[PDB]
């Protein structure tokens, strides 16, 4: 049988290109939440090997097609490869079939890539992805946004709570959003609450780096609404960071 | 040892003819779009052997030719559709894809097998519950040629007469009864009762599985 | 090679990557119950998922209608359970389209048993999936006794319940002991469905891995009832009503 | 059977192929200011003859559908795979053409029936660069040609070929190019009956774009 | 059915089939010169090469069906790189690449469906600083191999080009003069940059001898 | 199969054994100076506490605009540089055009990833890649430094410098202080030789400049005009400057 | 129109195809002498050998299509090295290499699409210090094997060369006398840069094979 | 697949049984102007028992190279004969000997392909000595190459090298005696002395046996090729050293 799967093709012809199976830099926190007519996703920039900081500019959130982005937390090499591979997989099906995969198909395809890595993940090469998307074919535009998390066995879940996080600081980030969520009423307030949850995670977890004002490195974010997925510009985030920081001091 | 070669042109004509004849000797089938969606009518005396089947949720299949050969293609299409719907989602399976596959397959059998397939087939797809999409019909020849039909498809036996009769009387968005009558009449030109008929529809008004067989008494009601 | 018209065999032969088996801390934990009522069978499951002591999910659906006369509820690793529910329904409908006729009830059972058994290696390694099958048999001589409940052990051994009820999952003992006392009260789909929601309530009471009715978020167990007219999803509201009834009885 | 020799076997298949192409709908691809334009006579609404291969690389074919869809799919696999093993910028039209040449060349030689297809691989420059579009035509034979301004394949070409030779203009506006193409297409001989798309240099990443319905009708206006 | 096809009737037909394809293609000449080895081929296209580098001091030129000789170019590059890696770059020789092509064409001729409609040349200049007479080898579709002392001609109709060259060949000719002679010979068969593909294996270059002479510089040389 | 035009592939299928499979320990540094990049490495090899080599070269020009320095077992490292150079030139000869910088990085990552199983057993090779990219818009910003983790993950340095090997922490901390002094290839070369001096000072596995035998770090500099080996004498004289300046 | 000859015919056609190819190639002679064995072959090329070393005291000479006998030269070298390794160098004999070539040509003849257009000679001199009559074997394309007492001739038109050899054969001839006789035999069939000379020297301690080239070869003729 | 005219590949493909798959010896090698010399002891031990006293561990492998192997005696001997055949096999197939760099690379592949076995005790650590004719300077033409267990090879700049159980003693001794090397004879004396010192401090290395008349074996190689040093020239040199020691 033929599945127009770049990955399935790769396995038959090019196993070497695959991530494969059988300390490496890791440690990232990634959040995602739904706002009316939109979804936003953001991730920190740190990478650690044990106690040493190995990276401070790492991008972990990538737009994977016009209506979706993936954030991968875990081993950095694996996460980055997963991000590149999945995007090719998605555009490959579109070119072969002339039509993009349904949202549910995109999820299922990501789940198979995750699940097929469980062995490797047991050995430390973990990649736990978070998927954010807006569904055009969804019945209601306001409720279009989607957030999906994956457990290491490929099990996927579409959150109905409205927000989700993954990575070493994910518990902190989630508890923070639990309090801040009611304040989200539009893309800007949701983008504020996301950067704050990531701030809170960096506060309690040494593996998650918070905003570096000396070097000017900040979390990266992507927002997606009916007009597609767009990288949030650095300066809009920096401005949101200083607001939160300033606000944590006194004024 | 050393290789030999055979005339390409001569083989094609005999092979293409071997097929043209067999399909001609077969019973006939028609498929046409209607308000209800898609209707399938085939002249079929047997009560155990189908010529019309469900492939997937909203995708139907009809064939004419040698049974063992198209049952074979029916099976493989069901394997292909179930597999793709499992690897992605049910909603990613399309009539267009099943057709494209049959084309590749017949095309290869035609070129590589000892004897080409004496079959002609139709893949039809209605819209998903609640959507509003024009029904799609595809015809795939033994040759592997594929056609995009707007209103109806005819295959098996003598089709010039049947296609024409339909052309003369086809009407878009017909009631199910009207469509059935039109189909019966077209079949007559090619060559009929509940006793000798095989009828089914891809009912776009069904929640998931569009395919439904109209049999016995229900069929009798439509005819009268 | 024989064509068994098996979707699973085809994958095993053609596309293993798709195969659920990943033999080589995951979200798991659920309690699923099933009981027989005259001319019927009902099945219900909780909605919680846990990873260690943390609650990983509170909306999980674990009971699925798999064809017009059967449903399956799976307890174990969540990813695995979901995969099985999806795979088995395809396997059933695939045979029907290829052969034009649905499998006999015994054939459906046998097919599920082979899928379970072929997961033993993985389940030894924690990827467990313990399914419970509830069905109505059209070909049964008597309509009243038509309902069927089948359990599977990890090696694929299957058993049909003459007792009238069964449960699987982390709170299954509690649920079973509860039904043992409440069963005599079952006379129809409605009383049958109450008893089931109560057994699941009792399971949630004594097992922290099984979640009971969440009145703050309005999340309740999911249920499916199956009689001669086929399998239907019980509407949330009918269950929420039943829950509150028991809750008030429990307190008063 | 009509047992034949090395030379007529090729002669026969060669014909077998030629005829098949001759009997098919036609397609034209021509250089323009916008980059590259694709126009093909196509009654069908579901079956494409013009597709995207990679970022700045387009594909157009004429001949037997199942046979060129087959080629289209393998080209997309070859491009995706090379762009993954190296970088997207390392994938070129020249390479895709070179691959098709090797493929048709082998099919022609080792298959019972040679492919009844003729194809075109077109590449525009990357966003911001300034490079002359490139067009390649690959025969069923596997022969490859480097075309400077336009390519014509399918059915009866000479008329269509000369008509364009007579009126081709470098850096033509897209609408003008479209009109010229339709006219050239007519000599060979409608929107609901046309398949049109372009490889656009202006686009940041994916050059390919299908011009359909309203917009297309508006263009002829 | 104990009958067998004729081995002789196959030989002859294949042989012909090959011969015609070659005869029907563009032409190429390779000649020794003071600079080392010069490669000139009539080639209208700008993307499709007929002259290539194989290894450091080893060049390749072919005439015939493109997809078929591009195929042979690639495999020679694989064979050379692999031998250079398993031993040392200095162990890779033109003689070896030629010997390989002979074995290859020899086998395709006898076993593949259609023989290869190609004729090729493998040329090797000396290593930077050594003083060795260039070497030229021609390999036939049949797999026959020839050791050429001064020049080689392949593709299309050769006799005219061959004789003009024999009549006009000059040993150790300056590169421009040599190029002119080569082009002169090419016309004899029956010139613009737009009409040519030129390159040379340079003894002078320290490691990679091969260099393509293109556009402006080529025009100046002409 | 599918042809990637990669010599590693064909070499693996046709002659896998030609493929690479204890001496180890090295410090390799690299930094960016405007319109340039420089890379240097020490000459020591050790087996336990014993010094097994004192002349080892660990930095190699791999094509006209790139060099690689490899840290880890010398046997794995020496071969790796050779194989990667051939891989790069092989693609150029087959396709008539060199790989884009991003493609050169990807090919190298794949070689490294393939070696992870063997790296878990001691045959570890951690490479550092330095290149100047012509295709990049700014000549000053043309220089590139790329590091690889054992799983093949690669990272491009926006920091300006990087190091790998047993003394890499010392080298990096040293450059962190000395970097502001780089303003051209000569100062950049000084800072690199100094960072390696500092690494040899605190790590016994890194050898510093041997004035008795006259063995010094080897370096390569790369700007728009390509990659050149720095001559010994310029390094020796930059060393004495540093030494002299420390005894002071 | 393609033909389907029968067994008898195929047998005769292959056989002819082979016999022609051999008759149309350069010639070689090998003759016994007190010095041991001498190998002379007409060969214009300077890179392509027709005479080679197989093992310590075992030489090889061939006539026919090059890619085909180079192929057999290589395999003989593999066979000899392998047996010498598995046992001892002294266990490798000319008789064994000949027996192998017989089996090989015999099989190619019967199973390949085309037979091998080659004829060959395997010669063996005694080991340093022993006193054994050299041995010469000729193996046909057919795979037939012949035990020759004094000399062997192969390639092109032989009868003339053969008779010239029979009429003028010298036993225990000085190397120079033998060379002159060989030249006369080769002369009848049809220079120093046109000859390939080598010999198996009984006197040499291990590797008896030695090529007589240039200057040294010049003195020997006269 | 690609042919490399390697006897070894041929064996792997068609005669794997033939391929290879009692230890402790000392082997030394040094460069003298216009030459290189290599020498090895004759002892073989199994635990504390002396299993052999005549063992030859240094072999001329072609006209310009010799190899000395330290480790299990059987493995070492098999390796040397195999390497010599591999070298002469390429020469007969290609009509030309391998470049020095190619000979090194080939030995490295044989060593590396034995790493799994070496981890399990069948460790063969070779030392290669050769004179490179193609080298630009005749005086510096001689080469010494050592191999680590993984196949890593290193050409020796220090001028000398040793391998085996007494190799540290032999190396430290040459470190002091090297400046006295000015020609093949002094170079050969320094070699036999370094081996004497190794035997003095390592019980696995046997020194000159004057009762049975067994001495180290040596090979010298200059522009005229590789040659076995005659026993008597070594015995002499040995006696001089013992007398000097007093």
């Amino acid at each position: 049988v033929d599945l127009s799967s770049f990955t399935d093709f790769l396995r038959r012809q090019a196993p070497e290109l695959l991530p494969a199976s059988i300390q490496l830099p890791h440690g990232a926190t990634i959040v995602a939440l739904k706002y009316p007519g939109g979804v936003v996703m953001a991730g920190d920039r740190r990478s650690t090997q044990g106690n040493m900081i190995s990276g401070r500019d790492v991008r972990k959130v990538y737009i994977t097609d016009d209506y979706t982005a993936t954030g991968i937390a875990g081993t950095a090499a694996v996460a980055v490869e997963f991000a590149r591979l999945y995007a090719v997989e998605l555009e490959h099906y579109e070119k072969l079939e002339g039509v993009p995969l349904t949202f549910a198909g995109k999820i299922n395809r990501l789940a198979i890539m995750v699940r097929g890595n469980l062995a490797a993940a047991m050995q430390g090469l973990l990649a736990l992805p978070l998927l954010a998307g807006y569904d055009i074919h969804a019945s209601d535009p306001q409720s279009a946004g989607r957030i999906v998390s994956f457990d290491a066995a490929g099990g996927w879940n579409i959150e109905e709570e409205g927000y989700q996080a993954v990575g070493s600081g994910s518990l902190f980030a989630k508890s923070s959003m639990k309090k801040l969520y009611s304040q989200v009423t539009d893309g800007d307030s949701g983008l504020r609450v996301a950067v704050e949850a990531l701030y809170d995670a960096a506060d309690d977890d040494s593996a998650t780096g918070g905003p570096d004002l000396v070097r000017g490195i900040f979390p990266t974010a992507v927002i997606i609404d009916a007009d597609g997925a767009v990288d949030v510009p650095e300066s809009r985030i920096a401005e949101l960071a200083r607001a939160i920081i300033e606000s944590r001091s006194g004024a | 040892s050393f290789p030999y070669f055979i005339s390409p042109e001569q083989a094609m004509r005999e092979r293409s003819e071997l097929a043209r004849k067999g399909i001609a000797r077969a019973k006939s089938v028609v498929a046409l779009a209607y308000a209800g969606g898609v209707l399938f009518v085939a002249e079929n005396p047997s009560r155990s052997l189908q010529k019309i089947s469900e492939l997937y949720d909203r995708v139907g299949f009809a064939a004419a030719g040698k049974f063992n050969e198209f049952d074979n293609l029916r099976r493989g299409g069901i394997q292909f559709a179930d597999t793709r719907g499992y690897a992605y989602d049910r909603r990613d399976v399309t009539g267009r894809q099943l057709a494209n596959v049959y084309a590749q397959t017949l095309g290869t059998i035609f070129t590589e097998q000892a004897k080409p397939y004496e079959v002609e087939l139709c893949v039809a797809e209605v819209a998903h519950y609640g959507e509003t999409k024009r029904p799609e019909l595809y015809r795939i020849t033994y040759d592997g040629s594929i056609a995009d039909e707007p209103h109806f498809v005819v295959m098996g036996g003598t089709t010039e007469p049947i296609a024409n009769a339909l052309k003369e009387s086809y009407a878009e968005n017909a009631s199910l009864t009207d469509a059935l009558r039109i189909a019966v009449a077209a079949l007559r030109a090619g060559s009929l009762g509940v006793a000798s008929l095989e009828v089914a529809v891809l009912d776009a008004n069904r929640p998931r599985r569009a395919f439904r067989r109209i049999t016995g008494s229900a069929l009798q009601a439509l005819l009268v």
